[PDB]
């Protein structure tokens, strides 16, 4: 057969064209609605911007997700590992933060607006194409590319499909505009590269692994990063999935992308099944970058709750299960069970930032200590609907618990009719 | 002494039961690795060969 | 003119083979490629015979062709040295990545050297105090040897480089170089900015006075790159030692990437594998770069190395090589780490050559070995404890538990570089104030107190502050009934006109991100090359 | 120093010359054996004589066996701790004993190179990194 | 090991005797084997053993 050479490295189509669009792992469209117009292809090589390019992480990235938001902050440029077992709410994670940006970008300015793109590595085609159908019927399709490389396409298709979702990504990033990259299955994107280097007759190495495993990943992750301000200043941050297995966290592909991202959202498997949803395992799960850019009046009342949930797993699993009861440390178990149920949440459905924390400033002062824990859920979905909408505008706009705030808070907070009791 | 030591056992079958759930999964991680390893031995002294 | 230029015979990935009609070029010779996009030197590793040479790439080799002019430099790869270099961020090839302008430069050395021979070593066992409890008291730090940090990939082992920065490179009066090799570009521009208002690094006029050299060849770089930016950053660090004569410290940022982009070219080099898929030659290359940091009869340098261990392996053979390399290894545990307990050190795994009663007394070394004796035994009893609990042990042993139980807190500490984000306040512990911290505990003088208050405080009289304030707080549970009344005239408005004086954003419809775009008009059909080089579509056949 | 010889070929060197050091050094320990007086060689790091072999017959292409090592990584310390011997007195009643080092990974004593040498020498000293820190020094099991 | 044996196969066959054959170490013609086993151009079977074991 005749090989024609094409003049040029592999390319993808990057452009505004990109928005709507559903790709698969090369650039052409797979969603059956012609070809991409308002569109330029750039490689999906590129070496990851240097030292002098990058600035430091100083604008929150809301999720949506109040286990994340307020105990995980995650800022513009970072890379964030979403890593657990399998069905644990990986994806619950990382769509409800594509979805959040749909509500978003409808009340920030044109240059503060986040562009996502999604890249299914190795997934079912069923549910891509069920994942599609969320981001039509939410409306974040607008602001949303889809890159996919499924189970049964190739294997150089599933390895190019992040460096193809990057580059697409990257078209924000390089303008000014700030993108929001999701690897769903990262692991899986390894599984591939390690068929090709042994289809290759490469040497294996741990796990029979290629040598240039970690290089497959630290080489596609480091693309996602905070630019200067003398090159836009936009943004890319990095969700990587890796599915782990038995939560085995020290795995060789877990380790790398652990050693390459800047933290890490542990999803247990145990507080999945015990109803806990998300299972954000408080204890291991830090974002040090995105510490400091978080948004305030979160950040001074999620150091009062990881601080109670500090203690709470103290009490964890020898409450009287072990050997005995003190009831002196009652107070805390009775309390770390309500910010237990205050972080979970439904899916599909993300919640703003200044209603996050106004549900964490109703839990943590203690005006939900008479609610039981069976009605707690029902509890702050009802302090968010009869507090009076006026002081949401208020958090917001001034991104902090002003102490002209916390009065009409507090006010506002005990004349709320919560459920049971 | 005897209810207590009925209690203290129910805490010795649940302890040796997480320590012998956790140790399963360290030698399956640990028999998983054992079959590369002497694979991958076998191959790098056949390619060097063939 | 067409002799001294080879042609590029094959492109493998990072490993390109030259032919050189002429003459070839040595071993570690450096190559120019003609005409790239960017500067790609090549570096050669293997002469193939039939007159190829073979190269390791310090870029990226997408967009060579097999006929590409090389040309020969006819020397190594040669970077600039001396105290021009001094708050300059220098890549593998030495060229600036910090957009300041050229680098001034003193003289131009290759990194390929010999290490110095046994009459240059230096036998002088001083001691470095760093300011850390497990670190002071159980592996103590040699003022000119060389140091590994031993991780498990989110152990601690950066953060804890960082308290050493923030702690011995302040009080030190020689010159700094950090060799980022293979980490995060997002922790080289966070040093870059910290060292910059922190005075280290000086900018602009002021550049002479800058006390550290970055050497960065992070994660984003082929393994060409992060093969050779190591030597990159000891050359810089051994011409201070030879030339200068200063006393230099050399912080390594993970030294294990080093050997891991020596394996990611040995697969294409056309070696067999050794043990678990590390090139053959892993004890020799990582044994020919750490020979060369030493401590001579003309300068010392006190080398800082972070080492990787790939899956929580501490017998995976890359670690398993570097810790014979080493005056004071700080393995790190990822056990530990899980506990809260930071820095995550392994008590009983760390070792240094320094602990030795003639070299810190006997006093310093009695302790060290007496709070070691109390870990093993809580170590022996952890199984006893997990299936029959605390009851079962004898009372004698039961003191064993407890004093362990608090010297593991009291081994932890607070950074001064993890204050940002835990909020707690780095401390400063002296050398004898740890060894009379914990002698205190061996001998009894504190079972008053309870485990947790040894929990991250600096010294003995800080364990002693908490244990008072975890009293007052329980019984501040009874101080008083707080009551928020007669404001609400005082100074705070209203909710309502709250409202009215926040900043309305004009919120954009139709985004807009057509504006700079230019469009290029992709085609249905394939754009192909035919035979004369023209762009034309694919023809109709299979 | 006065009776002692140090043969170093340390870890800068190249992987010929740490192979041949144990040869080297027994070498010039076999003067003393072979001539009425006593010699004692301390091959230290033993374990890695045998990683600096398996670099040559990997590079000189000679196919791997256990964790890479070559075939006859045996008959590379069985033939060097067999020259350590008691000679008769008819060959002047000298002699020559060794104490050849292994490095242990975890305490696995099941490891390829260890498990050879405990074949070919006499005796064994295990030292035990729990017995270590239990302030028993030296740490012998 | 096959020397040994011969001179053991000699006083049971041609003088017709009771011979005791003590082999000191028979692992050892099975370890010789597998170090000349990857010269002789073979492939290595399970543990590292030549595959004629
Ligand atoms: N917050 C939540 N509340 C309730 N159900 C949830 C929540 N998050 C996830 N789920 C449900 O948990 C299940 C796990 O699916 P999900 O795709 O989130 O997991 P996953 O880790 O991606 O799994 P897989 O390994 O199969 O890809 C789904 O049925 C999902 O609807
Ligand atoms: N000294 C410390 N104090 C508190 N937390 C720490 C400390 N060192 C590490 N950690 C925790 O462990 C993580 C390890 O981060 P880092 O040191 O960058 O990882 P690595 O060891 O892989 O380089 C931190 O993000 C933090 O959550
Ligand atoms: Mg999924
Ligand atoms: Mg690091």
């Amino acid at each position: 057969d005749l090989v024609y050479r094409t003049g040029q490295i592999v390319n993808v189509p990057i452009g505004p064209g990109t928005l709507g669009r559903v790709t698969d792992g090369l650039g052409q469209p797979i969603d059956g609605k012609g070809p991409l117009t308002n569109v330029r292809s750039s490689l999906v090589e590129v070496k990851a911007p240097g030292i002098i390019a990058r600035q430091s992480v100083r604008e929150p990235l809301f999720t949506g997700v109040k286990a994340v938001d307020a105990l995980v902050p995650i800022g513009r440029g970072q890379r964030e590992l979403i890593i657990g077992d399998r069905q644990t709410g990986k994806t619950a994670v990382a769509i409800d933060a594509i979805i959040h940006q749909k509500n978003c970008n409808e009340q920030v300015p044109k240059a503060q607006r986040v562009y996502c793109v999604y890249v299914a590595v190795g997934q079912k085609r069923s549910t891509v194409a069920q994942l599609v159908k969320l981001f039509t019927q939410t409306g974040a399709m607008r602001y949303t590319i889809m890159v996919s490389a499924t189970a049964s396409d190739a294997a150089p298709l599933q390895f190019l499909a992040p460096y193809s979702g990057c580059a697409m990504a990257e078209y924000f990033r390089d303008t000014g505009k700030h993108g929001l990259i999701i690897y769903d299955d990262l692991s899986k994107q390894s599984v591939a590269y390690r068929q090709m280097s042994l289809l290759l007759r490469r040497p294996p190495g741990r796990e029979a692994f290629p040598g240039d495993v970690f290089y497959l990943h630290s080489r596609l992750l480091e693309r996602a990063a905070k630019l200067s301000k003398e090159l836009g200043g936009g943004s890319l941050t990095a969700f990587p999935v890796i599915e782990t297995q038995a939560g085995d966290v020290s795995a060789y592909i877990a380790t790398n992308v652990i050693s390459i991202t800047d933290g890490q959202i542990f999803l247990e498997t145990e507080l999945f099944y015990k109803g806990i949803r998300p299972a954000l395992n408080v204890g291991l799960s830090v974002s040090r970058v995105g510490s400091a850019a978080q948004f305030p009046g979160m950040k001074q009342v999620a150091g009062t709750l990881k601080l109670e949930l500090a203690q709470y797993r103290e009490v964890a699993a020898f409450a009287q299960f072990g050997s005995d009861l003190d009831a002196a440390t009652q107070y805390v178990l009775e309390r770390g069970a309500r910010l237990t149920e205050m972080l979970k949440q439904k899916q599909f459905a993300p919640i703003p930032i200044e209603r996050q924390t106004v549900a964490v400033y109703a839990a943590t002062k203690g005006f939900l200590d008479k609610v039981r824990v069976q009605d707690i859920v029902a509890a702050e979905e009802a302090v968010i609907s009869q507090v009076n909408p006026a002081v949401f505008k208020i958090l917001k706009a001034n991104g902090k618990i002003t102490p002209a705030l916390d009065a009409h808070l507090k006010a506002e907070l005990r004349k709320v009719k919560l459920p049971g009791a | 002494e005897h209810a207590s030591r009925m209690s203290a056992m129910e805490n010795s079958t649940k302890s040796a039961g997480e320590m012998l759930g956790k140790l399963t999964l360290d030698y399956n991680r640990k028999r998983q690795a054992t079959i590369t390893t002497e694979l991958i031995e076998i191959i790098a002294g056949a390619s060097a060969l063939m | 003119p067409a002799i001294d230029a080879g042609y590029v015979s094959q492109v493998i990935g990072p490993v390109v083979d030259v032919r050189f009609d002429g003459e070839l070029p040595s071993i570690l010779s450096s190559l120019e490629v003609e005409g790239h996009s960017v500067r790609l030197v090549l570096e050669v590793a293997q002469h193939m015979g039939d007159n190829t040479v073979r190269c390791i790439a310090m870029d990226s080799t997408d967009g060579l062709v097999r006929g590409q002019k090389v040309v020969d430099t006819g020397s190594p790869i040669k970077v600039p040295v001396g105290r021009g270099t001094l708050g300059r961020i220098m890549n593998v090839i030495g060229e600036p990545v910090d957009e300041q302008g050229p680098i001034d430069a003193a003289d131009i050395w290759s990194i390929h050297r010999e290490a110095p021979e046994f009459t240059e070593q230096s036998t002088e066992q001083e001691i470095l105090v760093t300011g850390i409890k497990v670190v002071d008291l159980l592996a103590p730090y040699q003022r000119g040897g060389k140091i590994g940090l031993f991780g498990g990939a989110g152990v601690g082992k950066t953060v804890l480089i960082m308290e050493l920065i923030n702690n011995v490179a302040k009080a030190h009066g020689g010159f700094s170089v950090f060799a980022g090799v293979g980490e995060r570009t997002r922790e080289g521009n966070d040093l870059y900015r910290e060292m910059i208002e922190s005075g280290v690094i000086k900018l602009g006029a002021e550049r002479g006075n800058s006390k550290c050299t970055l050497v960065y060849g992070q994660m984003n770089e082929p393994p060409g790159a992060r093969a050779r930016v190591a030597l990159t950053g000891l050359t810089v660090a051994e011409y201070f030692r030879d030339i200068e004569g200063q006393d230099v410290l050399l912080f390594v940022d993970n030294i294990f990437r080093f050997t891991q982009a020596n394996s990611e070219v040995s697969a294409l080099l056309g070696r067999i594998p050794s043990a678990v898929g590390y090139q053959p030659t892993l004890a020799t290359d990582l044994g020919g770069l750490q020979e060369r940091i030493t401590t001579t009869t003309k300068g010392s340098i006190t080398s800082v190395q972070a080492v990787y261990v790939p899956a929580d392996d501490l017998t995976d053979p890359a670690p398993a090589t570097t810790f014979a390399h080493l005056d004071a290894t700080t393995v790190l545990s990822r056990s530990i780490a899980e506990l809260g307990i930071y820095p995550a050190v392994d008590p009983l795994d760390s070792t240094s050559r320094m602990l030795n009663p003639n070299v810190i007394g006997a006093e310093h070394y009695n302790v060290a070995r007496g709070v070691q004796k109390v870990l093993q035994d809580y170590k022996n009893l952890q199984d006893i404890i997990a299936i029959l609990g605390m009851d079962e042990l004898s009372e004698e042993d039961k003191l064993t538990v407890a004093r362990a139980r608090k010297i593991q807190r009291f081994l932890s500490q607070p950074f001064q570089v993890a204050e940002v984000f835990t909020g707690t306040p780095g401390k400063y512990v002296d050398l004898a104030d740890t060894i009379s911290g914990f002698q205190g505990v061996l001998t009894g003088k504190y079972d008053d107190l309870p485990e947790m208050a040894f929990y991250m405080v600096g010294d003995i009289k800080e364990v002693k502050e908490k244990a008072d304030k975890m009293a007052k707080d329980i019984a501040s549970r009874k101080e008083a009934d707080n009551k928020k009344v007669s404001e609400e005239l005082k100074d705070i408005p209203s909710l309502d006109k709250l409202v009215s004086e926040i900043k309305e954003v004009v919120i954009e419809e139709d985004d807009g991100l057509e504006e700079d775009f230019k469009a290029e008009a992709l085609s249905s059909e394939t754009v192909v090359l035919n035979e004369e080089g023209k762009s034309v579509p694919l023809p109709k056949k299979n």
